[PDB]
């Protein structure tokens, strides 16, 4: 069963991300993985507080766009709540059962616990821009749009949570439960955190980068500049974020800490592409469902759906996996501005006589 | 909000024609950014805006979107300023027959009379079928920035 | 079973602290305990880095100090490392499975982030004082004298995770799980909640504040006064800690959240009582281990062992629990510097004569 601290002295080093050991010890000294001690001290360092930004001015420009400008700006501010409110708690509750390593079970709940900054600078935003915020809290739940992958997303870690508090409860093996029989599986379990690991890493690499495109064009014409100085930071977070999963998918990928993990996980590469794949489709139908009652200024369907394509690439190429669009080059490169931050008058006679004309 | 027609008249904003234009001018070409123009446009729109102005204003953003990593823009100003002479001097995009222009032009006294006289209509309509309009499609910018001023 | 975004839009205003409907939406402009959002608000406004506190003086004054002064310093370190280990997950893996208001939920979160800086601190004091950090994080797990409270305070957080898991699973009622018969009561499932707050209370409120007398102690006598600087730090964020555990504790023990809960507290009311009786009986306990090779100036068995009854006392009257121990004057008084923050010549001769001699 699980156990928050595990009475048998272990080597930290020497156990694995997941499945091992429960940690016991929280020593920072020294990592198995030190990219999540980096991580952890690139997030400590990065601290921020959604009100030490003024998000004053950003009224007057909301009520001064058009009706349809207003409805892309709120579906992406409702879009984005949902993400980071599943983001807020399922790493925590999802990953720590599961981790056997301080620094990556420090690490996420340091990027729990940032989620929980970006889910307050939403109601910082959401409260600065509308009159009611209630009016925008409660259609999050109900909306026909957005629910559709609410529901896929919190189903990778639902399932994993699952199985998780079976493996926990019963162990390996076939069991008896009010008559039907369950079969807990550990290999089935390696392969439900490696198929939540990389709908995380599509929900934060591409569905949030979707996203900030959609903020950041206002920004680049001058406008909610409140709201894009916090999205930058979020932004900054994000990069953070997803290079951590990227870590997580292609050490599991490559064996290094468990031998059974890569053969796992080339028996999911093709529901990881579809995964992939399906998120991408998902937010190209998000960006029709935008743009329905018109455009704006450096931003429609086509261009961003092409950004859908463009970053879909680029993140399924960094775990591995088979590009499933045409190459391309950056439609929006304006995006990368918000992602990262007495003459000598000597002469010698003698020297020139040297000429032969 | 208007804005104001070539004719004269006017009607209300609609960005689909920026969109559009800039799609056709972008079209064939590596590494430009239909978004990247009209963000760099910084186009402040005013109820009753020149359409014309729009149009000279997208065409200096693209203009100085040149760069060793995008060189393609140097043909996608210049496919924009092509299609803003072409309407400044026609009217329209496709330009007229060569007599109608000729003659048009030695009235208002912009050319020189003596080519109705030692060219006649059927030689002028001879020599439009040697004229390839789209051959204004292989100029950079400079060179239709030199043409024009 | 457990979901990471309830799909029902329910009014959050009117759930339980625990056992309602999953958090789904987080949002912030609406509490129902505004306790928790001001808790949350000052946790963030005292965000610290172990790494900004000067700490280079702390090597010489650790290797000048007696050998049993020695033994004093780290034995209180150890302990406080493994008592901000276990604070780091548990609130998180105990309590976010549990929790259905946003408010608590965010704090639990922001609660557990903050120990994980606590346990990062612990690291940065003993590698700025030891030559081999390793000999002493070792020494955690496999010195008898420290890991049998462990047991203590982990056996409260380990039953309420598994009876969560069961509740989630197989919901209300009894079911056979591989013949044997098992009872999943939702009344019994509250009262391992109520009991596993109960035990972090006084970890908090008797057990750390037991430990910061030795660390301000040696502070006193302008000695290790890198180390009493983050100290000071880490009681601060402990005063806010106790107080969300109380607010906690007295909302379900009062009814106000959950009439259900009231009779409940009043079931374990002696079984709380002997817990926190416990937890100081233990402390004393292991004042004994900090002096068996002599004392200090300031500090000795019998003077920790009476500020244990006196800091008991308070914690559990809080709780409206019986007072265990006689009532006593507060025996380190210097401890409350650290735990918070010409003539006038006129005459008038008529005036005189009206005057009887
Ligand atoms: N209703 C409208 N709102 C905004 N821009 C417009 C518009 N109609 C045309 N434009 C843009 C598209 C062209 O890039 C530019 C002028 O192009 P044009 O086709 O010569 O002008 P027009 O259609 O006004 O005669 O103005
Ligand atoms: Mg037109």
């Amino acid at each position: 069963a699980y156990t928050t601290f595990s009475q048998t002295k272990n080597d930290q080093l020497k156990e694995p991300m997941f499945f091992g050991q429960p940690v016991n010890v929280a020593r920072y000294d020294q990592q198995k993985y030190d990219i999540f001690e980096k991580l952890i001290e690139k997030q400590l360092s990065f601290f921020w507080r959604p009100e030490e930004v003024d998000v004053s001015r950003d009224r007057i420009d909301y009520q001064a766009l058009p009706e349809h400008e207003k409805h892309i700006f709120i579906s992406n501010l409702k879009y984005q709540t949902l993400l980071d409110s599943i983001q807020g708690r399922s790493p925590n509750v999802a990953l720590l059962p599961l981790i056997s390593i301080p620094e990556l079970e420090t690490w996420v709940e340091t990027w729990a616990f940032s989620e929980t900054i970006h889910s307050r600078s939403y109601t910082h935003i959401i409260r600065n821009i509308v009159n009611d915020p209630s009016v925008v809290f409660d259609d999050i739940v109900t909306n026909e749009q957005i629910q559709k992958r609410a529901e896929g997303i919190s189903s990778y870690y639902d399932e994993l949570i699952e199985m998780t508090s079976y493996w926990h409860l019963l162990g390996e093996g076939t069991h008896t439960v009010n008559g039907k029989t369950v079969t807990v599986s550990l290999r089935e379990l390696k392969k439900k955190l490696y198929l939540c690991l990389m709908s995380v890493n599509a929900l934060e690499a591409i569905r949030f980068y979707v996203s900030f495109a959609c903020s950041f064009a206002f920004a680049e014409r001058e406008l909610m500049e409140g709201n894009a100085k916090i999205i930058r930071l979020i932004a900054r977070d994000e990069a953070l974020h997803l290079t951590g999963t990227q870590h997580m998918l292609n050490l599991l990928r490559s064996g290094a800490d468990d031998p059974e993990m890569a053969e796992i996980a080339e028996e999911c590469k093709q529901e990881c592409y579809d995964l992939f794949v399906q998120a991408a489709q998902q937010e190209k139908d998000w960006a029709d469902y935008l743009f329905r009652d018109g455009s704006m200024i450096g931003l429609n369907k086509d261009i961003l759906c092409q950004y859908v394509e463009y970053i879909t690439n680029i993140r399924m190429q960094a775990v591995g996996l088979d590009l499933p669009f045409q190459t391309r080059s950056n439609p929006i490169p304006w995006i990368n501005t918000w992602l990262v931050s007495q003459i000598d008058s000597e002469v010698d006679t003698d020297d020139l006589s040297n000429f032969q004309l | 909000l208007l804005v104001t027609k070539r004719d004269g008249s006017t009607e209300r904003i609609n960005l689909d024609k920026i969109h559009r234009v800039l799609d056709w001018a972008a079209e064939g070409l590596h590494n430009v950014s239909i978004s990247q123009v009209e963000l760099r446009s910084h186009i402040q729109f005013y109820d009753g805006i020149k359409t014309s102005d729009i149009h000279e204003t997208i065409i200096k953003a693209a203009a100085d979107l040149i760069s060793r990593d995008a060189p393609d823009y140097q043909y996608l100003a210049a496919r924009l300023a092509i299609f803003h002479l072409r309407k400044k001097a026609y009217g329209q995009f496709e330009p007229p027959a060569l007599y109608d222009h000729v003659v048009k032009m030695v009235e208002m006294g912009k050319y020189d009379n003596h080519l109705l006289e030692d060219y006649t209509e059927e030689e002028f309509k001879q020599m439009d079928t040697f004229i390839d309009h789209d051959r204004d499609m292989t100029f950079s910018y400079a060179a239709v920035k030199q043409l024009e001023g």
